[PDB]
């Protein structure tokens, strides 16, 4: 499994952007998948995950409704919505899934300017 | 039952049908709207000034009113003697102890920004302030001086009212004392039975409506809590699988050490039994040479020896099944939050929090069979005091 | 006492003497002689493995050749029937309960390095794999697994042990029951007293023991921990501030609930007086309506009502102390080391493992506190069967 | 008011011995429990001692306990940290702590221990 992050860039105080985090290996049609995010100056925090079936979204408390995490099984893809940008978040986002060792996408830089 | 209360079954039902019709008016319908005429915001603060908010208040005047009408009713339909007790008593009792649940539950919520602080000071040296830590402990200090006083007050009126309800039935005894002198055992029913049912019943009724109470408010708690426990540790993935997993944990804690233990009251009655049969030939022996003999003293020893030993063998099983889940659970807390703790989705605040609802939980499960022992006891003293009151009829 | 044990007032002195004995004998001096003989080093694992360590095994085998000596030294001075469960069983008794002492320190111990782990894997998601927590939590299920067979064998052995007790009073009563015949209540006497006062000794010996090595094994523990623990809030720094502060709460704690609860045995002797006297006059009820008549019985009412909302009151004034301490201590365990927290002197295990600290010391307190709450009813018990025996002579 | 200066400290090769002397200068310290604390590149701040108001009293982190010595010299504001067998991570950069209504931190030194 080697994750590949896309998207993501410059955008406003207020606004969308789309991530894609595809695989290419080993399926992961049955494995939890996460989302990940590092600001500048902190460590690794803990944004979004996403069960098997895509059914089931768990959201961290500070990305809770602003952010939907969504995967389409069939292109063993995970697309992460952050609505609604604040200035604070900033950061470079990982994409995480474990297939018997852990693998750490290659992480996409997100900047929202105020 | 007769002498307290006003009719027992009918009183009961109306009870429990005015209950179901308050609860569904309000916790689905008319709540939301007096809610928005009242103008309550519904955000409910973590410190101890909640239970004077706009949403306590009302449903403090909604009680209080369902409560009243209720009272009317029965005032009214069957006037009784000891009515201000037996209905206003009983309601005061129910609403006290859903309050302290409240406090146990907002205690639990704090629960979670204090140790949120805890990590993140021990996150850095001085990055926190000590006076955050004093304001937190203030918070708590708060609630826990609102839990104190109503906890008193509530021990003082429990006491009150099982008092009430035994000076009803003595009195109903006394004045049917001429016809029940004959009855074998009057005099020990009319002294101890009425105050032991009493005292029984009241502390059954309070155990299971407290053990209800418990699971209603921190199971929405826990399903709130399970948004950020995606994984499990062997299994995986389950939906709302903290829910469930607390829930079957709680489940084997009360069923398995009920079906290990389901022989213990079959046979404390046996050793109470040969026992008694025992002190009967010594008391025969007393004012006669004759009874209580070496051998048939000898051969009534040996009996409550060998059941006694039944009981010795029997507890070993109990013993090893409580000892074993009482530890287990100690760490089975944490276990379920392994996966959270490594993935870093939960805080130190939320898995403190979390680790707290499972022990309220189990509490409650455990309020529940503590509940049928005490039944246990209440059915025999119902026997008892049935028969002395049928034996008059 | 004489039944069970050889000759008591000599039988307890020379045990109190071997004890002191053996034990300056062995924790100043020939205990680290015999270790360096051996060469057992002082690395006491952490795990379940400490139980048979060579440390642990060289105590056991002095333990076990003291009490050999002195068992011997009995059984040939003044051989006895029951001194195979009275001299060989108590010992055993001492024994286990020191081992589950010591079971809850390893706990204890063991609680630093997991929720160190714990903090880590907090710090930083993904930063700890989940097979170190599957380590930690196998280490702690070895240590309970020990601690539980060890439990279940030791209830089985006491419940035997009191049970063999009971056996041999009841032998001696028997053996005299033809000049014991004429005596008020001694069928009571035979059956209830015999088991009664032997089920309390062995709870308030017990629980005085436990007491006191609880005390021993985690006031050294407390004392290596404040090394940690720089200054307390607001007095500063104390030298020895976490020992003083936490014997301080604990003494403090166990003072005011004695000073309120010395008082409440004496209004529960008054309930109990009072009832008894009401069932007395409503015992009589075969001598027609002469006696029980309603003037007595509402006197005889009245009286216990007053005794009983006199109980109330007090309880009400204990209830408040002990809810309110109750309440303070769950956050007062960390209020000492809330200036640590902010300082960063602490981590998070070495705080977990202090308030377990804490709360050891404050159960030790209390198991003191019960242990002369059962030597209240222990000495009511033990002069009923003196006045039962003397009567005799 | 309190103004923390730290002096000593430097380039060693292991198992050598560096003092370094926490001098204050302002309201007096000698009524205050007085830290020393560390913080090596690429971590946070670690507690590394603490000093009573006498001297009497010394208490030390673990990781440091033994082969480090804190001592007080009252009548002159300068507490002095003693370390002996310096491992190669004991390397870091080493600050001085007091509060004194308000907290007070030094300019710390910087200690290389080379292996
Ligand atoms: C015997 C005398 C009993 C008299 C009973 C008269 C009717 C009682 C009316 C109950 C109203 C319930 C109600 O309003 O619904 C609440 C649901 O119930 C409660 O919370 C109150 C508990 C009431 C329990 C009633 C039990 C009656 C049992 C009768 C049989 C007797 C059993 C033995 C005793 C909603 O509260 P909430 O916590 O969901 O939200 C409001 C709050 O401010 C937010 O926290
Ligand atoms: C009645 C029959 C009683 C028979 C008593 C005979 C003498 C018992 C010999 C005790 C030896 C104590 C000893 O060796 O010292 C230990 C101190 O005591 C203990 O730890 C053992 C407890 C002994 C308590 C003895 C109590 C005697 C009480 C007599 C009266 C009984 C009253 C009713 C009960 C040291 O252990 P430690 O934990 O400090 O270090 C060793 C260990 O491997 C490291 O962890």
């Amino acid at each position: 499994v080697q994750l590949v992050e896309s998207g993501g860039g410059l955008v406003q105080a207020g606004g969308s952007l789309r991530l894609s985090c595809a695989a290419s290996g080993f399926p992961v049609i049955a494995n939890v998948m996460y989302w990940y995010r590092q600001a500048p100056g902190k460590e690794r925090e803990w944004v979004a995950a996403i069960d098997s079936s895509g059914e089931y979204a768990y959201y961290a408390d500070s990305v809770k409704g602003r952010f939907t995490i969504s995967r389409d099984n069939a292109k063993n893809t995970v697309y992460l919505q952050m609505n609604s940008l604040k200035p604070e978040d900033t950061a470079v986002y990982y994409c995480y899934v474990k297939v018997g060792s852990h693998y750490w996408g290659q992480g996409t830089q997100v900047t929202v300017s105020a | 039952f007769k002498s307290f209360f006003p009719k027992p079954g009918t009183f009961f039902l109306s009870a429990f049908v005015w209950a179901l019709i308050a609860v569904i008016f309000w916790q689905a319908g008319g709540g939301d709207w007096v809610a928005r005429i009242t103008g309550a915001s519904g955000q409910i603060p973590i410190s101890a000034a909640r239970f004077w908010s706009l949403d306590f208040l009302i449903f403090y005047a909604y009680y209080i009113v369902c409560v009243g009408l209720f009272a009317l009713f029965w005032f009214i339909y069957s006037p009784h003697r000891w009515q201000y007790w037996s209905i206003l008593g009983t309601a005061l009792i129910i609403f006290v102890t859903w309050f302290l649940v409240e406090v146990g539950v907002a205690v639990n919520a704090w629960y979670a920004p204090f140790y949120d602080l805890i990590q993140t000071a021990l996150s850095s040296p001085h990055k926190v302030t000590i006076e955050q830590f004093y304001r937190e402990v203030g918070v708590f200090l708060g609630i826990a001086l609102i839990a104190v006083v109503i906890s008193v007050l509530n021990n003082f009126f429990v006491s009150h009212y099982v008092f009430r309800w035994r000076t009803a039935m003595n009195e109903y005894y006394m004045a049917n004392w001429q016809q029940l002198r004959h009855i074998e055992g009057a005099a020990q029913r009319v002294q101890e039975d009425t105050m032991r049912f009493a005292s029984t019943l009241e502390n059954m009724g309070v155990s299971f409506i407290n053990a209800i109470m418990t699971l209603i408010a921190f199971l929405p708690v826990l399903v709130t809590l399970s948004a950020h426990v995606p994984e499990l540790p062997i299994i995986g993935h389950i939906p709302y699988g903290l829910v469930i997993a607390a829930i079957v944990w709680s489940l084997m804690g009360t069923g398995l050490l009920a079906v290990v233990g389901i022989k213990l009251p079959g046979l404390e009655f046996k050793n109470q039994r040969v026992e008694a049969a025992y002190r009967k030939e010594l008391v025969y022996g007393e004012d006669d040479a004759t009874r209580a003999t070496p051998p048939t003293v000898r051969e009534l020893f040996s009996a409550v020896r060998k059941n006694y030993f039944r009981l010795y063998f029997h507890y070993m099983y109990f013993n090893i099944a409580r000892i074993l889940y009482l530890q287990v659970d100690n760490v089975f807390g944490l276990f379920l939050l392994f996966p959270s703790i490594v993935a870093g989705t939960i805080t130190l605040g939320l898995m403190t929090q979390i680790t707290n609802v499972f022990g309220q939980v189990r509490g409650a499960f455990q309020y529940l069979i503590n509940s049928w022992t005490t039944l246990v006891e209440l059915m025999s003293i119902y026997k008892r005091l049935r028969s002395f009151e049928h034996e008059l009829d």
